[PDB]
């Protein structure tokens, strides 16, 4: 998980990777309530990483998150 | 619900038609009356449970639902006809409409076409023909929007069911059926998926049943969609979606040169500097790219006459990808694969006609590796012999390529 976190924290690659990650997670959104801790914990952590990345660069990532809000 | 199912299964072990009907006492008469009472409730789950229980009781007793419900029809019908349908809240209106729709489907003659039913049908038509602002005003609130969508869907369903009855609109000759079809067409261009699906289903059923269409009615129906396709700058995704839905509905009605006009629009939109600037970022969410992909999507729905634009579309896609520097991936790949999968023989022949060039074998190999390209794989398996024969001819021809 340190790879997505490193990619998102960096200023250069944050927008595109955040967009890709959100577009990917919005298809698996239905697995967040699967009752299997191993499966749901990873999804929750990925969502948390995406939202933290959105917070870091407010003026660049807000447009990326606007469609999915 | 599970406990209710179990109880109903247990009590009806040795049912017979005499015990489920009133005397000319019966065990299940009161139960059937009570269940039929709750068929017009404002909670959809209650209605579903009531109808499921009634059907389960009828099946075990070896009878027909209309036979069971004939005595008690008045208890449900009388209240509905006693009030104007345009004053009640949304939930009550929806429940009443659904109850009447279900009741008039058990058999053709269950609900006579008296004055009350006609008045109710005109009220439903007027409700379906209204506007979101008119219907109490759309404040953008979620719940009001959901209520409006559900009410429109119920009205469309009842009108579609009434269409199947040849009596409705025949004894009048006034513009009732034309108005019904116009309302269907208007609903097919809404922005809500449920109502769009309901309208599409009703329209396809009506078209199949009628087997023919007056020219004026279809001209009026098709005018709005073609109205917006006369300006590249004003092209939007919704218009293309409406056009695709119409093409899927009316297969053998449209004509050629719409594809050429769309390709001209695409060339207009694809400005060189615009693409050069669009590169260096994630353009998958840009509006122009979405418009271009929507335009590309239509080609796989056109009649067989569209077969002659394969080279043009492939060249356009490859040039666009070259401009954006993309490979293996782009928004235009999915509709292109969908279209190309419909003419396996033609695409195979065209690709094998240019085996020397390296830019086309790569593209075909990329296409064939997708999970959804199965017909092309079948054709390739069939004609591997011809493929090897042509490649052997090329190699033995004695060239440097």
């Amino acid at each position: 998980l340190h790879i997505p976190q490193f990619f998102l924290a960096s200023e250069a690659t944050s927008p595109s990777f955040c967009g890709i990650l959100l577009r990917f997670l919005m298809e698996r959104i239905e697995d967040v309530g699967s009752a299997d801790i191993k499966k749901s914990s990873i999804l929750l952590r990925l969502f948390k990483l995406a939202f933290m990345a959105v917070t870091l660069f407010a003026n660049q990532n807000e447009q990326v998150l606007l469609p999915h809000v | 619900q599970v406990t209710l199912e179990q109880l109903l299964a247990r009590i009806t072990r040795n049912a017979k038609k005499q015990d489920c009907l009133p005397p000319p006492p019966p065990r299940l008469a009161q139960l059937v009356m009570m269940l039929n009472s709750e068929l017009a409730h404002m909670n959809r789950h209650v209605r579903a449970t009531a109808r499921r229980s009634i059907e389960a009781i009828a099946a075990a007793a070896q009878a027909e639902v209309w036979e069971l419900l004939e005595p008690h029809k008045k208890h449900i019908l009388g209240p509905i006809y006693a009030k104007p349908l345009r004053a009640l809240p949304f939930a009550i209106q929806i429940g009443y409409i659904d109850a009447v729709t279900y009741y008039m489907s058990l058999k053709r003659d269950f609900v006579p076409f008296d004055e009350n039913l006609n008045r109710l049908l005109m009220e439903s038509l007027a409700l379906a023909d209204a506007s979101d602002e008119s219907l109490a005003g759309k404040t953008l609130e979620f719940r009001t929007h959901d209520f409006i969508v559900n009410l429109r869907v119920s009205c469309i369903k009842i009108l579609s069911r009434a269409m199947s009855f040849e009596e409705f609109g025949s004894g009048s000759n006034n513009p009732t059926r034309p108005k019904v079809v116009s309302v269907f067409f208007k609903c097919l261009y809404s922005d809500s998926q449920p109502t769009i699906d309901a309208a599409n289903d009703a329209l396809k059923a009506v078209l199949q049943h009628t087997t023919k269409l007056p020219k004026d009615l279809l001209q009026s129906g098709l005018r709005p969609v073609l109205a917006s396709l006369q300006d590249a700058k004003r092209l939007t995704v919704h218009s293309l979606d409406n056009l695709g839905r119409l093409l899927r509905l009316l297969t053998t009605y449209f004509k050629v040169e719409i594809g050429t006009r769309l390709l001209e629009h695409v060339k207009q939109i694809a400005d060189p500097n615009f693409l050069q600037q669009l590169s260096f970022t994630f353009f998958e969410q840009n509006n122009a790219m979405k418009v271009i992909a929507a335009v590309f999507n239509i080609f796989h729905l056109l009649p067989d006459a569209a077969r002659q634009f394969k080279e043009r579309v492939i060249d356009n896609v490859l040039d666009l990808e070259q401009k954006l520097r993309r490979t293996h991936h782009s928004p235009f790949r999915l509709p292109l694969y969908k279209y190309l999968n419909k003419y396996p023989s033609d695409i195979w022949a065209f690709t094998l006609q240019k085996l020397e060039d390296l830019r086309y074998g790569r593209f075909l190999a990329q296409v064939l590796r997708h999970p959804d390209s199965q017909v092309l794989r079948d054709y390739g398996a069939a004609n591997v012999e011809f493929i090897i024969k042509t490649c052997n001819t090329v190699v033995v021809s004695g060239k440097e390529t």
